[PDB]
């Protein structure tokens, strides 16, 4: 094991559960975390957003 | 030209080196800014 400056390119496996909609949920998106209701929407995002 | 346009990311690299110079590698067989 070697760790000098940038330990952000060799990590362990990452899990991904199922998704649900229209119900309160405590979510964790790419590190962004909160509580809400995840309902599909219409807003348009540019491919890097 | 005196217009407007935005710029989008392409390539993020975790290379993380200590840079204090810059150069260009151009062919040799109307310029840049």
């Amino acid at each position: 094991f070697e760790l000098l400056h940038a330990p952000a390119t060799v990590c362990g496996p990452k899990k991904s559960t199922n998704l649900v909609k229209n119900k309160c949920v405590n979510f964790n998106f790419n590190g962004l975390t909160g509580t809400g209701v995840l309902t599909e929407s219409n807003k348009k995002f540019l491919p890097f957003q | 030209p005196q217009g407007f346009s935005a710029l989008e990311p392409l390539v993020d690299l975790p290379i993380g080196i200590n840079i204090t110079r810059f150069q260009t590698l151009l062919a040799l067989h109307a310029a840049y800014y």
